[PDB]
């Protein structure tokens, strides 16, 4: 066994394109529409609960997730990828910030940490 | 080892270090030079546990010489002293700490100022007009407190240093076999061969 | 601490006092020292409370995972898991555990695991600081194939004496009965057992 | 192994005025984290206008005070009822203490009174009998909390006259008995706040040419 | 603690600091480290305060008994030896003492004996005892001459205690000066180190390391 | 032998009306030997001030460490760290050496730039936060400082009155400690001006 | 330190004194010993103060993440299990002695935990240097089926016993009440029976009393433009 | 220097309006072994004093013999031995306190904590403590060993200062003492259910109660307590 | 060592095992631990053999000299002399002695003197390393005013259990009966008491 | 104290003893005479624990002087050394032993012979041509073994002694501040004031 894939699966093509990133963006394009609007005294995020079956209880599937008491997230694209990113985002808000400064991270810095995780899946082996 | 003294005068730093090396019962050597040139205008004297002193001094020397070659530039005395302090501060929480106390005498060519730094084996750094390690300060500081002036010449510094060594030779129980004296100034490092 | 387990005709009964001391201070006078590691496999704990709780929790985890894969474990299997933890970590543990259980095939069984991490299958077992004072009484009064009522009386009288002489033991006498019929908890208060 | 010594806590304070002296002490007695008594007198009138306190290990403290009181009694018998002067009492206490040099009274002793010129006097002792006449001395648990405050407010240390900026010291003007008692009360109130062994009550013995007077004040009981 | 005593043309100078400490805690700044044994003899306090106080007052009593019996001033040699013989009896029991017994008689002239609790008795010209002794020795050794005037000798003793008071954490408070003559000792006042330091710094130009 | 009393020194911090004060002695020693009279123990990272007593190598190391961390904080956050946040950072940083600690007694002082609220805090060597309204003390003369502060302090002192109170608290505490003194510094901190004053004191 | 926990009809109450000490010296006179693990799970800590705080925040952090992961409100038994397994691993070197109380969908709970990792169940418990004084009160006045008001009264009376009789305890009483189907109410300084009396004298100095060598403005602002 | 072998635990006591109450259990422990169950640790001296002793029992028996000898000696050439020149509580205490301090000063202590409870000739309440170190103190409530930690807090709720003494009746005081003995039985591992109690009153004299038992004990709540955390059965 | 003394209707009986050990080696397997200090005042010895022999010899001397002057001493008097030696020399002694005797006025009496040198008058007493294992049994089975045959059975059964569990105890069970009729020695061998 | 040497030549005994008195950190004196004249033709040098050395030496001196007055006669060096040995042999099993080592140099007027006795604090006596105590012998005995002759003059003995002291000053770690040298011969005891 051992993970013997220690090389990048995303690489530059002759035209300068990173294929796997473009294809990931294509998967996002197929995803259900979600949006966000910023007001003076608040922000709203919204999406459609595209229920896969009417027998499915769509309340048990949360597309909009609390990351911190003052930060929320929504997505478009692959649901399972989102779910694990939410788990990592919630944890990193604690490990790399709240356990250090005794307060929740500002929106931009939590976003930065999530972005870093997504960047690494674009270069790591 | 035993006595290491330092004094910063107007235009130079003077380091005096004892010549004796004693291994318990016998004095094995009476001409030991307890110093290393870290860079053309920076000198470090040292005293502490046997083996560790020279090992540490040469390790620092190698690192500063490496920096000098890489950048084609001589680090300031302040920068060198900070590097040395960190190494000792790192060392004190190691498995086996370096038991070494140092004085760093350097002439800063940018500021045109002599500088003397005293650092003990814990990584305790202080910039001083004059300094010592061990019991040396107990005998000499009362003389230095009295006579020291910041505008002293090199010759006056050497005379005050002689008075310090004379007091050490009178009241110290150990025979440290005199001192080697070195001067650090704008022209570099030189040894006073008659003291 | 005074703890014991006694096999009888219909199965096995575990008995214990309820006193936990820090030096001469009674930190808890209503402690439950009879601990469930499986439906019909329980244990009595003596020694370090931190150690015996840690061990018991790990065993319960092991037997839960065993049950999910292989069905109900034997009392011997439970004792073996206890022993494995106690023996391999003998340098860092102060634990004296009595394991008692009821199978339908094997019926009532009692295993004692003293400090070293050895295992001893016995008709009955006594342990804890208070047990020293009742070796004579228990040896003279124990019979094999007693009734439920006789075994309850034997344990009640035994732990009564252990409590009487041992300052580290006291409070209520707790008991857990393990038979084919199920699991029954019993409790006996000072005003009852002190007059025996 | 048997430890013949203990620590009963407590804090005492002696201040010498111009024509008076005060010896104050808290009334709390303790071992470890427990209170033995909220009112156990620690400062004693020993006769001949002398007040005394031996703070630290209370058994040794009681023994020493008892032996000194006894020494005052026998001084009268042996020397035609002569009044024991404060300086003579101080020297006598040195010999009581040094007599047990190799098994000491584990106490810090302070006595107060008036000297032979009628001026206020306080003497301070170490456990083995070294002593000195002093103007101001705190003893016991909270001594380190009280003494710096007294240096500042009694002797005006580090205080200079406004406008001169360090050139002229604040002059050492004499304090009245009412002024001293204020400083004593504030010393013990502050010590009670920050030291766990100080509290319950404050008993002050004031010595003048008229005799020995007592004042009691409540302290926080937590 | 810092105590010194030195012989010179005009007799003996005795100089001491005033600080007593219990660990890092400064118990007193007004301690008297010169024991006035009698009007002609002085002793210094170092080591154990009680041991020095008690036994040097006792020494005064023995000196008084000597001169009552012999109708003659006790010699510094004899006085110092009474003390050294006494402490030697107690050797091992844990007495702590390091003192200079100082006096000026006809037959001896100015005389100083270093007496010590392990039984040592040394006659000498310059002695310095205490935690700050090394600092005071430096100033003494470099400035000492036999032909010092009483004024200059007094200052030298004062300046040497100041040197120790500055550097040694367990020395300070104030400086007590004594001048021992053949007709008896003369007290030369209490000098607060705080005020003395600034005064000396300005007038002498020393302590340039310190900002004032 | 005891690491927290080899070098000696003290720090004290106080709150006043719309202001805070933090002060320290200047002594560094090797037990009985005085080594330096210019060893300042108060540092600042933006408008947040940190005093550190204890083992001098750790004092220097922690200053360098918090300069390191507050510089990265500022680059990422795009703003200066606040006293409340920095207090948590000091606590976190100390506790991460729980079983090999820095032998120090840190003291934080500052004014929150947004609320204007005066803030002080103290720590043990292992990170436990003491957030007092009135005053924080630290060092080899902490007992003496507790005694001075408890009697001298009163709430809502004006900046120039607070200066006198904290100065006298430090000076008289230091004069009863063998290992403290050799000079002193007092910082008077207001929302957008800080005044630093070196005090004249006895040099023994 | 004196901390207590008391079960009642529809919940649980915990209480604590507010004195923290270094040896015989009182470091803080109004210390907060009631820590929040989660909104409705609170605990009080005795022993090494940094450890009690650190272990609370760590388990509290992991409890929060667990709650988010499982979409369920945290349980006291989870906090208990995580605390004991952490403390056991460190063999009592983390000197945290805690009384853990709270309400959750399972009901109301009260546990104690010793630094070495052993736990305990009870209707009334106490920990700290003043635990014997507190337990004396609890053993004298506790009964089954206490009301909310009775439990608050009993808990604070037990803390008072510690405040007055234990030198390690003092100042004020903090209380937190956790009732089933309600928000936990944290009552900071519920009792204040130790306010210092007015001093005999004001020690405000005349301006210019302190001798000053140098003055200077400290630049706290960043490097300026232009 | 020795070590205590057979030991007695807490002695508790308090003042009330007309006198004093003192109590101590009847156990002689041998380490953790509850060896001897009929040990009287309250020893009356005359009709005005009761001496309560904890710690080493062999030293207690020695002290008991000293007190017995003290009564014999006081009667010698003393026509008023049962009147004006009878032994006072204050005489008995001072004697014991002298002996205790002398013995600790020879590094050979009587390994005990002692409370002398009684009423003086003028009707004044006497209550004072002395131990193996010779340390002495007085208070409205006094207790030794565990009693100091658990009984005192309860007894101090009745008599918190000197002014509470005249407001405290013998019924209230005895009730408080009996409750404290129950609490000690719950919580002290070296205590027993059986105890003795003595009341010394200025009007009704010395009432010595033997073979008392701790009663009205709460144990029923133990039945609901299961496991040490997660266990439900 | 396992030793005991039990009062009964007609007087008192002393019982003891016969094992003396140096570590794990049995230095003497037929020791006589029942010692005569007077005609009808005997004692059981436990602790240091050197100490308890030295003490017993001194007591016997004291009671012999007492008898010459004042006639037969009481059992209380004998116990007092034992106590005086044990208490005053407590720092230098390791002795646990049970004193048993028969008067005509007082009948059977038992006094136990543990390590500290305290005295305790009891209906019966048990001591030695083996006694720990029979506190429960003895407390449950002792009755006052038993017959000679019942008391012999009680001691025989008690010491049997003490011997069974204690490695330091063993050999024969010796007994000495003290009544108005005189002094009777009894011995019981392993083959007898081991099957009980 | 530290170094004490002795050498017996043709017609005299020469004792050399160091001048330093060190109390831990500082050298308190550099002119200390570690010797006592027991009788006109007998000299004793000494070294050991502080206080005990002088106390013992003066006690012996008093006893020999007492004998001299009582009998109007000077005891032989052998007799004096035997008295001293017994005192030390008695002392070693005392509550607190004298920690003192001595050399006894005497000229026997009856036999017309110089004599040197070495006695340590245990009461171990040996008659020697040359001797020492402490570490002194470790540095000097190889030189004395080589150059010593029984027919040496006093001047040759002093020259060999100078070579011994020079070797001590070279290889010993401690500064013993030179030596006081005394000669014992038929005319009595005299001090060499330039050495
Ligand atoms: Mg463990
Ligand atoms: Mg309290
Ligand atoms: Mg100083
Ligand atoms: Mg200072
Ligand atoms: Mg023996
Ligand atoms: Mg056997």
């Amino acid at each position: 066994m051992t993970d013997r894939y220690s090389f990048s699966l995303t690489t530059f093509s002759p035209s300068g394109k990173l294929g796997q990133i473009d294809y990931a963006l294509t998967a996002v394009k197929q995803g259900v529409t979600s949006l966000g609007i910023k007001a003076t005294n608040g922000v709203v995020i919204a999406t459609e609960k595209k229920s896969s079956s009417p027998l499915a209880m769509s309340e048990t599937l949360s597309k909009v997730s609390l990351l911190t008491p003052d930060i929320g997230a929504v997505y478009s694209g692959m649901g399972p990828d989102y779910r694990v990113l939410v788990d990592k985002s919630r944890k990193v808000a604690h490990t790399s910030y709240k356990r250090i400064y005794g307060e929740y991270p500002p929106t931009k810095l939590l976003v930065s940490e999530v972005a870093k995780i997504m960047q690494e899946a674009t270069q790591s082996g | 080892m035993d006595i290491i003294l330092g004094i910063r005068v107007q235009d130079s730093v003077i380091l005096a270090s004892s010549k004796a090396v004693t291994r318990g019962i016998s004095v094995l050597k009476d001409s030991d030079d307890k110093t290393r040139q870290l860079s053309p205008h920076t000198l470090m004297s040292f005293a502490g546990e046997a083996g560790d002193t020279v090992q540490f001094a040469e390790y620092i020397q190698a690192n500063i010489q490496l920096y000098s070659i890489r950048e084609d530039y001589e680090l300031s005395p302040q920068a060198v002293s900070s590097f040395v302090r960190q190494e000792l501060a790192k060392s004190i929480r190691s498995r086996r700490p370096y038991q070494v106390n140092v004085l760093i005498g350097g002439y800063d060519k940018k500021k045109n100022k002599p500088e003397l730094y005293q650092i003990d084996y814990l990584g305790t750094k202080v910039e001083l007009p004059y300094g010592a390690h061990g019991y040396s300060g107990f005998y000499t500081f009362s003389l230095l407190d009295h006579h020291y002036r910041p505008d002293m010449t090199t010759e006056e510094g050497l005379d005050l240093l002689k008075l310090c060594v004379q007091e050490l030779e009178k009241r110290m129980p150990m025979d440290f076999k005199g001192v080697i004296v070195k001067i650090v100034d704008k022209d570099g490092i030189r040894q006073v061969d008659d003291f | 601490t005074s703890i014991m387990a006694v096999t009888f005709k219909d199965g096995v009964i575990l008995g214990a006092d309820s006193r936990t001391t820090t030096g001469a201070y009674i930190a808890n006078r209503v402690t439950d020292k009879l601990t469930r590691v499986h439906d019909k496999i329980w244990c009595c704990r003596s020694g370090s409370a931190a150690d015996t709780q840690a061990i018991a929790d790990i065993v319960q985890y092991h037997l839960e995972l065993y049950t999910s894969q292989y069905g109900t474990p034997s009392t011997e299997t439970a004792a073996s898991v206890f022993k494995e933890l106690c023996y391999e970590n003998k340098d860092n543990l102060t634990a004296g555990i009595i394991v008692a259980g009821y199978d339908d095939k094997n019926k009532g069984e009692v295993y004692t695991i003293p400090l070293g991490g050895s295992v001893h299958k016995l008709p009955y077992a006594i342990a804890g600081s208070g047990s020293t004072f009742i070796y004579g009484y228990c040896d003279k009064n124990f019979r094999e194939n007693m009734s439920k009522e006789e075994t309850v009386d034997f344990i009640k009288h035994s732990l009564s004496q252990a409590i009487k002489w041992d300052g580290s033991s006291g409070g209520v006498i707790r008991m857990v009965v393990l038979t084919a019929a199920g699991v029954e908890r019993l409790i006996f208060y000072p005003d009852e057992y002190e007059q025996l | 192994q048997f430890n013949p010594y203990g620590d009963n806590g407590g804090t005492i304070l002696g201040i010498a005025g111009e024509d008076f002296a005060v010896l104050a002490g808290d009334t709390r007695n303790i071992t470890d984290y427990s209170i033995n008594s909220r009112y156990e007198p620690k400062v004693f009138d020993c006769g001949d206008n002398i007040v005394m306190s031996a703070n630290g290990f209370a058994a040794d403290g009681d023994a020493l005070v008892k032996r000194f009181k006894n020494s005052v009694k026998w001084y009268h018998f042996d020397h035609n009822d002569k009044k024991l002067s404060i300086n003579s009492a101080a020297r006598n206490i040195q010999h009581l203490l040094y007599g047990k040099r190799f098994f000491p009274y584990y106490v810090h002793t302070i006595i107060a009174g008036l000297d032979e010129d009628g001026k206020g006097a306080v003497y301070s002792f170490d456990p083995v009998g070294s002593y000195e006449r002093e103007q101001c001395r705190a003893g016991g648990a909270a001594a380190s909390l009280i003494m710096p405050f007294l240096d500042n407010q009694v002797n005006f240390k580090n205080q200079y006259e406004p406008g001169t900026n360090g050139k002229v010291k604040k002059p050492l003007k004499y304090l009245s008995v009412e002024e001293v008692i204020k400083l004593v009360r504030d010393s013990f109130t502050s010590a009670t706040e920050r030291h766990i062994q100080v509290g319950d009550g404050l008993e002050i013995l004031i010595v003048t040419k008229d005799g020995v007077r007592k004042e009691f004040y409540e302290l926080k009981r937590d | 603690t810092t105590t010194l005593a030195f012989r010179f043309q005009g007799g003996i100078i005795v100089a001491v600091d005033s600080r007593a400490t219990a660990g890092n805690w400064v118990a007193s700044q007004t301690v008297k480290k010169v024991i006035e044994i009698n009007p002609f003899l002085l002793g210094t306090m170092a080591g154990g305060a009680a041991d020095c106080q008690f036994w040097e007052t006792w020494l005064g009593s023995q000196c008084r008994l000597h001169e009552l019996r012999e109708k003659e001033r006790i010699s510094v040699a004899a006085a110092s030896k009474i003390l050294s013989n006494l402490v030697y009896q107690y050797k091992g029991a844990g007495l702590s003492m390091g003192t200079m017994i100082c006096g000026y008689t006809r037959k001896e002239g100015p005389t100083i004996y270093y007496v010590d609790s392990d039984g040592t008795r040394l006659k000498g010209d310059i002695f310095c005892v205490g935690s700050g002794q090394t600092f005071a020795y430096g100033v003494l050794d470099s400035n000492y001459k036999w032909d010092l005037s009483v004024e200059d000798a007094l200052y030298l003793g004062k300046r040497s205690i100041l040197a120790a008071a500055h550097r040694d954490a367990y020395s300070g408070g104030s400086v007590n000066l004594y001048h021992v003559t053949e007709d008896g000792w003369i007290y030369h006042g209490n000098h607060d180190v705080g005020e003395l330091f600034w005064k000396v710094k300005e007038e002498e130009g020393s302590f340039n390391n310190v900002i004032g | 032998s005891d690491p927290s009393s080899i070098n000696g020194g003290i720090v004290v911090a106080m709150t006043g009306k719309d202001c805070v004060a933090i002060a320290c002695d200047l002594r560094l020693g090797s037990q009985s030997l005085g080594v330096s009279n210019k060893f300042e123990k108060i540092f600042h990272y933006g408008h947040v001030f940190l005093g550190i007593t204890g083992l001098a190598t750790d004092v220097t190391t922690l200053n360098e460490m918090f300069r390191y961390k507050t510089n990265l904080y500022k680059l990422k956050e795009e703003r200066a760290i606040e006293p409340e946040t920095f207090t948590q950072l000091v606590s976190s940083s100390l506790y991460e050496r729980r079983f090999g600690p820095y032998f120090v007694g840190p003291v934080v002082a500052g004014i929150n730039s947004k609320s204007g609220k005066p803030f002080i805090a103290g720590f043990d060597l292992i990170g436990c936060i003491d957030e007092a309204k009135d005053f924080i003390v630290s060092g080899t003369a902490s007992d003496q400082l507790f005694g001075m502060c408890e009697s001298l302090y009163e709430p809502n002192l004006e900046p120039e009155d607070l200066f006198e109170t904290i100065s006298q608290a430090l000076l008289n505490a230091a004069d009863r400690d063998a290992l403290s003194g050799w000079g002193a510094v007092v910082y008077i901190i207001k929302k957008d001006e800080v005044v630093k004053r070196y005090l004249k004191m006895r040099q023994d | 330190t004196t901390i207590v926990g008391v079960k009642f009809n529809n919940g649980v109450v915990i209480a604590a004194d507010t004195r923290s000490t270094q040896g015989p010296i009182v470091a803080d006179k109004n210390c907060a010993k009631l820590h929040r693990i989660s909104p409705k799970i609170w605990c009080a800590g005795a022993g090494t103060a940094a450890d009690t705080e650190a272990v609370t925040q760590l388990i509290g952090s992991n409890i929060e993440l667990h709650s988010l992961y499982t979409s369920r409100e945290p349980r006291v038994v989870s906090a208990l299990q995580m605390l004991k397994q952490h403390l056991f691993k460190y063999q009592g070197h983390i000197g945290a002695y805690l009384i853990v109380a709270g309400v959750d969908p399972t009901g109301s709970h009260l546990f104690s935990i010793h630094a070495e990792g052993s736990t305990d169940v009870g209707y009334y418990l106490s920990l700290g240097s003043g635990s014997l004084a507190a337990m004396a009160v609890l053993e004298s006045h506790w009964k089954q089926d206490l009301t909310k008001e009775e439990a608050i009264k009993l808990a604070s009376d037990a803390i008072q016993a510690g405040i007055w009789n234990d030198l390690g305890s003092g100042s004020n009483v903090d209380v937190c009440v956790m009732e089933i189907g309600k928000d936990a109410e944290y009552l900071r300084n519920y009792l204040t029976p130790n306010v210092r009396e007015e001093k005999q004298k004001s020690y405000k100095f005349p301006r210019g009393t302190t001798a000053v060598l140098k003055e200077s403005i400290v630049n706290i602002c960043d490097i300026q433009e232009e | 220097t020795q070590q205590p072998i057979v030991t007695g635990t807490s002695v508790i006591s308090m003042k009330y309006d007309n006198g004093v109450i003192i109590a101590a259990d009847n156990l002689g422990s041998y380490g953790s072994l509850l060896r001897f169950n009929g040990v009287e640790r309250l020893i009356p001296v005359g009709d005005n004093t009761v001496v309560g002793i904890s710690g080493d029992i062999s030293d207690m028996q020695h002290i008991e013999r000293l007190l017995k000898d003290l009564v014999t000696e006081n009667a010698y050439d003393n026509p008023l031995a049962d009147a004006e020149e009878a032994l006072e509580p204050s005489y008995i205490f001072e004697y014991l306190a002298t002996v205790m301090y002398q013995r600790r000063s020879k590094m050979n202590p009587l390994w005990n904590a002692i409370i002398v409870a009684g009423v003086q000739s003028n009707g004044d309440q006497f209550l004072r403590y002395v131990n193996l170190l010779g340390v002495t103190y007085s208070s409205p409530t006094l207790a030794t060993g565990f009693g100091a930690h658990m009984a005192n807090p309860l007894l101090r709720k009745v008599v918190d200062r000197e002014s509470d003494i005249p407001k405290t009746t013998v019924q209230v005081a005895e009730e408080a003492i009996v409750n404290a003995m129950r609490v000690l039985y719950y919580r002290d591992a070296r205590s027993s259910r059986n105890f003795s109690l003595a009341i010394i009153d200025k009007n009704t004299g010395l009432t010595f109660k033997k073979n008392l038992q701790v009663e009205n004990m709460k144990w029923d709540f133990a039945k609901d307590i299961k496991g040490y955390g997660t266990q439900k059965i």
